[PDB]
């Protein structure tokens, strides 16, 4: 079983700063690429930003109305992912998720890899929020 | 064209062989005499060898 | 950003019909990167299918999609009370943006 | 019905092994002691033989 | 930061390793000189040991 378990909701306002975050269990981050999503209420779902994992780069992606005040960083040790938040907008309220997807490639030889058992997982957390 | 002596004695044959990387497949077919295999299904076409 | 649009706006389908989705990129981003998911209100959204082909693991198989240019569509052999969720399609054509989610009702 | 000295020493231990065709597997299960077996992830039903 | 005389020579290669486990794959990254490798296809990043 895998989950993201998140926490670090809190009650803010837009002159502040807030760190939201989610800790793996059962998967690890080692091989976790990784994205936050937001979903104002009364709306849809909204791309945050995206980083990869930090043995292929650590290379981010941000999406351009979150850019700058959104950013993505992983802790490495004890498989925490982060969003810091920082001077934000009246438009930000929103339940912020972290999503990752979990690949699993069980394989029926070590001679081959043409026989195997593709299991593909799509995992989020609870959801936290950002307030106003 | 196979005479009366032949029928049922050679087998057109097709598998997925192993390549020289670990990742890729090959069809291959191959022509075996009839006493070089043993048949897995009963009325389906599929047979194997007979020292697997 | 991309842009993702959805038709019907709604839809009004009983269980056992054929509830069909469709969506429509502004951009002509490739069907590998298509995904749709079914977001029970109150709870995080569920993916369905991805690379417009690839089920996820766990769900029925009476949900399946197809697409290719700015052209991507979702559906559902036979609608269940288990199906009756906003739905949302993600085109990743280097960013996962989705549509505004079209609720599934009779 | 196992004695208090046996806690848990053996482990009922299911997986999926090779068979004779390449493209065919068997789902085996045995029971193993529990010194042969090692956990793999701390606490987890996922366990490795020792020696691999 | 390579100097004109290496530039081509060396290549950041990236591949699937088999582990102590026989149904699991890792990724690895390591760094081949440009004569251990050959190219499998062209204007493609497919690339080979040279001697497989
Ligand atoms: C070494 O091993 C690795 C093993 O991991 C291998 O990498 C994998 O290669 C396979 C194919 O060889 C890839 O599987 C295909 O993926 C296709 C599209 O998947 C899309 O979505 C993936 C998931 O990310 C998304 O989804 C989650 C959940 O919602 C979400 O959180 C994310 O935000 C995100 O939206 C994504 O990883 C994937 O990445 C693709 O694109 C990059 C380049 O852009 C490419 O490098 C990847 O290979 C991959 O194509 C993509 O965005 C999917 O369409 C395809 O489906 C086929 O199979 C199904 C049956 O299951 C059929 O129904 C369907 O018609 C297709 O035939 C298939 O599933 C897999 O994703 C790779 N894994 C990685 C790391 O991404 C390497 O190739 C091996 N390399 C070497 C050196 O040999
Ligand atoms: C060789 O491999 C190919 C690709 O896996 C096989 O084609 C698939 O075979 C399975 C059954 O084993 C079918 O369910 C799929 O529909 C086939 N897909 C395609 C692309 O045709 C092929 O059958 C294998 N050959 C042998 C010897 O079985
Ligand atoms: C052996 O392989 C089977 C599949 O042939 C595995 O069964 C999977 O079990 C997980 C755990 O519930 C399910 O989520 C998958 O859906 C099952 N696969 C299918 C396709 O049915 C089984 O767990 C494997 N056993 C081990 C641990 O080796
Ligand atoms: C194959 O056999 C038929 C008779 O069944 C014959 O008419 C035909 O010419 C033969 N083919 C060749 C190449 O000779
Ligand atoms: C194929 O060969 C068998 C003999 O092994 C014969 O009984 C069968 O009728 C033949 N089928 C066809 C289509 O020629
Ligand atoms: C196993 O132990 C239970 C008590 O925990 C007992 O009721 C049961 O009869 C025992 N089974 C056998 C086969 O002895
Ligand atoms: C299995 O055995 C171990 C060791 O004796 C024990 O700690 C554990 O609680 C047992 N679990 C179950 C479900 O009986
Ligand atoms: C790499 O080369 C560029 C010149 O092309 C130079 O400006 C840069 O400082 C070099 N990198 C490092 C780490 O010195
Ligand atoms: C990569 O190296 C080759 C020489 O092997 C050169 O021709 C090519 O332009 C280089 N490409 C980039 C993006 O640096």
């Amino acid at each position: 079983e895998v989950q993201l378990v998140e926490s670090g909701g809190d009650l803010v306002k837009p002159g502040g700063s807030l760190r939201l975050s989610c800790a793996a269990s059962g998967f690890t981050f080692s091989d976790a690429w990784m994205s936050w999503v937001r979903q104002a209420p009364g709306k849809g779902l909204e791309w945050v930003g995206r980083i990869k994992s930090n043995i292929d780069g650590g290379t981010t992606d941000y999406v351009a109305p979150v850019k700058g005040r959104f950013t993505i960083s992983r802790d490495d040790s004890k498989n925490t992912l982060y969003l810091q938040m920082n001077s934000l907008k009246t438009e930000d309220t929103a339940v912020y998720y972290c999503t990752t997807g979990v690949e699993t490639y069980d394989f029926w030889s070590g001679y081959d890899d043409h026989y195997y058992d593709y299991y593909f997982r799509d995992v989020w957390g609870k959801g936290t929020t950002v307030t106003v | 064209n196979i005479t009366d002596d032949m029928r049922g004695e050679l087998k057109n044959c097709s598998f997925n062989a192993t390549t020289e990387l670990r990742n890729k497949r090959q069809k291959v077919y191959s022509l075996f005499y009839r006493l070089d295999i043993v048949p897995m299904g009963e009325n389906s076409t599929n047979y194997r060898l007979i020292n697997c | 950003e991309i842009v993702l649009t959805q038709s019907p706006g709604t839809l009004s389908l009983s269980a056992g019909e054929r509830a069909t989705l469709s969506c429509r990129a502004s951009q002509s981003v490739s069907s590998s990167y298509l995904a749709w998911y079914q977001q029970k209100p109150g709870q995080a959204p569920r993916l369905l299918i991805y690379g417009a082909s690839s089920r996820a693991t766990g769900i029925p198989d009476r949900f399946s999609g197809s697409g290719s240019g700015t052209d991507f569509t979702l559906t559902i052999s036979r609608l269940e009370p288990e199906d009756f969720a906003v739905y949302y399609c993600q085109q990743y054509g280097s960013s996962f943006t989705f549509g505004p989610g079209t609720k599934v009702d009779i």
